[PDB]
RNA sequence: AAACUGCGAAUGGCUCAUUAAAUCAGUUAUGGUUCCUUUGGUCGCUCGUACUUGGAUAACUGUGGUAAUUCU
RNA sequence: UGGUGACUCUAGAUAACCUCGGGCCGAUCGCACGCCGGCGGCGACGACCCAUUCGAACGUCUGCCCUAUCAACUUUCGAUGGUAGUCGCCGUGCCUACCAUGGUGACCACGGGUGACGGGGAAUCAGGGUUCGAUUCCGGAGAGGGAGCCUGAGAAACGGCUACCACAUCCAAGGAAGGCAGCAGGCGCGCAAAUU
RNA sequence: CGCUACUACCGAUUGGAUGGUUUAGUGAGGCCCUCGGAUCGGCCCCGCCGGGGUGCCCUGGCGGAGCGCUGA
């Protein structure tokens, strides 16, 4: 092919998605943006499929365009814009402010928070560098670039930005002992204590993470993030805290509540 | 030896040779620093590396090459060009049908930088990727174990 | 060969039907944007240059 | 057109490769920048993604660098003495890069007796016009004339160099690429550089 | 409206002729490159008519040429 | 200063250079607005550069059907490597000059065939397997066949251009125009496939 | 060894056709380089009360009938 492609297929979308396989032969490519096609959630796919606030694209388009939705504290009238991880979304029409934040299935969830909440958020800085008169910079997975930051912070750390002024407020080292989400792979969605890394030079760190329930499973150490310092996370996890439950556990709760709802 | 075998001038690019000398700036010797870096993954950089005369820009402890990627192992089996070897890497096939194997083999052409000296056929070398250095060399050779029999 | 004349002072302009070869040996083996005396077209013309 | 692609060579077991598709764009050529020697005359180039080359195609000034002095001045190129590629460089006069070249000494000069009292070259041995002496002896006090003769100590020049300077030419190495970047910048052979370069010229008549 | 300007027209759609380590798949690399756009940062950091500079050219008016064109 | 397993990285210092076809450092636009005149909100647009966002490109490792009634191939005019360069967005025999005589092969090289685009996958199948995959997803290629380009971030683009080869349209013979392997539709081809 | 029919070979001779590959000669058209300079401007300059030397007299657009320089 010559130049960008600026197409996506129904099927070829990501899965976390959850689009139907009949409803249209498209799905909404999502525009350049602070994060990757496979990573994010289009605003189009959470006003509509998501939250029901509209039943075609036009509406999403209709509600974008009204200037109703801010990403970050910034109103994004792009009805394609990639949302993704540690994301904020404001409507303060409806005065309801979300999270985007993986479930233990991988899939980004419908998260509310509280307005007071809504007003900062955390990113996993991705590098960090020194340029022009020896200024230090930091880049996060937002693509955010933030200049004089505090000389302990390091790459993979994690940063509490607020979102009014774009300045770093805190920070959590990547050590054992702190808690963190697995933002990709087989374990995405998952929530854990770190309790050991192994370096692998010239390719992939690993790290090993603890469930709250005893359980242990590894990742990349790209596919770590850090949420909060210690075991306490400094956001409000989703309905299940990061526990990935067997398929049995999940058919026991199931019947459970069929038995306790009917 | 000299290392002046060619029709332009050999010299580590990053290495300045002609700092003004002086009376005070010369006492009976001339001093040429030799560049050397320490390349990753354990490997450690040989003796007639540090303290030897050659030039070679392919070389990856003196030269201008970085290496990333595959480290391989190979078998030393032809060196009969300037400064590049052919290793054999032998491995066995599995077929499925009939849950067997086949041995197979490929030849690789690796840089060898004149910091190994006493190279043989049999010799086993571990090379490092590194990138395309002519139209078939992409590894350059990292470490190099004697064949069993050295006495 | 007809003759779209246009006088640019007043913005006027005229289309000249000229049959008569004689009225033309004064333009041929000339390039464009060459002056020549417009004498050749008639009594009215003399000291027109174009 | 001119074409930088692989598969029209052979393979390297010697097996002859058939094209799967048609020249693409990014695997172009160009004519070579045959950088002569003259009034300057560079052509911009557009290239992959916007950019620009500088396609010099004659130039008669670079900024070339005395290392050992740490002097690095614009200076007209007068001729090219020695090309280790090609011969037939040198017989057309082609700036290129690591082309020896003899560029023009005086600014070096100028500059070297800026930083005076080293030993007698052209100085007073071969000129003795005047205009030169208010910057050689002028009318110093205790503090420069003490500065310029702690200069003085450490103010040497090799022989070959003190030949060169004599002869108002210098043998100089381009170390940057003419027909890319447009200059035809480098620096002033010196060391056992400048002797092998001296030696390969000698042995080339 | 027209026109100048900006952007897109390199996506999509079709087909399987070529193509036998080629393509392609998994893996890895670019510390060997380019990258419109989006997003974030930078954007008085330069010691040397400005309370806004110049020439055109379309659209339009008018005269036309060719049997003929989204010619001019 | 900071960073990597690893820089000839990043940042810093110095001496100079800085492309006629010449690099950025805003002579642009809307809405709300109030003093002797000053100040100023929120935008739109635009421009260097740094950030891999979308990519593309070029490399590593392993894997592909039949054939020996194909056993030696490459090396002239680059074939394998070395040195310097040219070109290129960059690594590179990519292309030159010089040098060395290399490189592949019975573990099947080289050549020939394929009614061969590759894969995800499909049919059948006790366990093994056999056959298929033009075909909606991913990747590649092409737009009658070749070739060469312009513009542009991105094309060797064909619902762009230029030429040649084949075919072919209109003409007042001077000239002009063309490209359905897009959707329909027609002819032809055929055992074989739909609505202008 | 005679009848009859279809394949296949060597094919007497090469009338046969969308054919490919090639030494040598020629070679359209782009691209690049070295030239060329139709033409179009801008400065200096003979100029005209719609022109700072103020007993108004003369920058800037021109009305300012050289090609000398210079740019495209």
């Amino acid at each position: 092919a010559r130049g960008p492609k600026k197409h996506l297929k129904r099927v070829a979308a990501p899965k976390h998605w959850m689009l139907d396989k009949l409803t249209g032969v498209f799905a909404p490519r999502p525009s350049t943006g602070p994060h990757k096609l496979r990573e994010c959630l289009p605003l189009i796919i959470f006003l509509r499929n998501r939250l029901k606030y509209a039943l075609t694209g036009d509406e999403v388009k209709k509600i974008c365009m009204q200037r109703f939705i801010k990403i970050d504290g910034k109103v994004r009238t792009d009805i394609t814009y990639p949302a993704g991880f540690m994301d904020v979304i404001s409507i303060d029409k409806t005065g309801e402010n979300f999270r985007l934040i993986y479930d233990t299935k991988g899939r980004f969830a419908v998260h509310r928070i509280t307005p007071e909440e809504a007003k900062y958020k955390l990113c996993k800085v991705r590098k960090i560098f020194v340029g022009t008169k020896g200024i230090p910079h930091l880049v996060t997975h937002d693509a955010r670039t933030i200049r004089y930051p505090d000389p302990l912070i390091k790459v993979n750390d994690t940063i509490q930005i607020d979102l009014e002024t774009g300045k770093i407020t805190d920070f959590i080292k990547f050590d054992t002992g702190n808690l963190c989400m697995v933002t990709g792979g087989a374990n995405l969605g998952r929530i854990g204590v770190i309790t050991n890394r192994e370096r692998h030079p010239g390719s992939f760190d690993v790290v090993h993470v603890k469930d709250a329930n005893g359980n242990s499973f590894a990742t990349r150490l790209s596919n770590i993030f850090v949420i909060g310092k210690g075991n306490k996370p400094w956001i409000s996890l989703p309905r299940g805290k990061g526990i990935r439950l067997t398929i049995a556990e999940e058919r026991d709760k199931r019947l459970a509540a069929k038995q306790s709802s009917g | 030896a000299d290392i002046q075998t060619e029709r332009a001038y050999q010299k580590q690019p990053t290495i300045f040779q002609n700092k003004k000398r002086v009376l005070l700036g010369e006492t009976g010797k001339e001093k040429l620093p030799r560049y050397y870096k320490n390349i990753g993954l354990g490997f450690k950089t040989p003796k007639e590396a540090i303290e030897g005369t050659y030039i070679d820009k392919k070389c990856p402890f003196t030269g201008n090459v970085s290496i990333r990627g595959r480290i391989l192992s190979g078998v030393v089996t032809k060196m009969k060009m300037q400064r590049t070897i052919v290793i054999r890497r032998d491995y066995l096939h599995y077929i499925r049908k009939y849950n067997r194997f086949e041995k197979r083999h490929k030849n690789m052409s690796v840089h060898l930088s004149p910091c190994f000296r006493d190279v043989q056929i049999g010799d086993i070398v571990t090379v490092g990727e590194c990138r395309p250095l002519s139209k078939t060399v992409r590894f350059n050779v990292l470490k190099v174990t004697k064949a069993a029999g050295t006495k | 060969m007809k003759l779209n004349i246009s006088f640019p002072a007043t913005g006027c302009q005229k289309l000249i039907e000229v049959d008569d070869e004689r009225k033309l040996r004064t333009f041929y083996e000339k390039r464009m944007a060459t002056e020549v005396a417009a004498d050749a077209l008639g009594e009215e013309w003399k000291g027109y240059v174009v | 057109g001119i074409s930088r692609d692989n598969w029209h060579k052979r393979r390297k077991t010697g097996g002859k490769r058939k094209p799967y598709h048609k020249k693409r764009k990014y695997e172009l050529g160009r004519p070579a920048a045959n950088t002569k020697i003259g009034p300057r005359r560079i052509h911009t180039v557009r290239v992959r993604g916007g950019n620009k080359k500088y396609r010099a195609l004659r130039l008669d000034v670079g900024n070339f660098s005395w290392g050992s002095e740490c002097c690095t001045r614009k200076t007209r190129i007068i001729d090219v003495v020695y090309n280790a590629s090609n011969n037939e460089l040198v017989r057309t006069k082609t700036l290129v890069k690591n082309c020896i070249v003899l560029i023009d000494s005086t600014p070096y000069r100028q500059w070297y007796e800026s930083h005076y009292a080293l030993p007698l070259g052209r100085k007073k041995g071969a000129k003795l016009t005047p205009e030169e002496e208010e910057i050689l002896n002028k009318k110093r006090s205790k503090k420069i004339q003490k500065k310029y003769d702690e200069r003085k100590k450490n103010a040497k020049i090799s022989s070959l160099l003190e030949e060169q300077f004599q002869q108002g030419k210098l043998l100089a190495c381009i170390a940057s690429r003419p027909g890319q970047c447009g200059r035809a910048d480098g620096y002033v052979l010196e060391g056992k550089e400048l002797e092998f370069y001296l030696r390969k010229i000698k042995a080339r008549k």
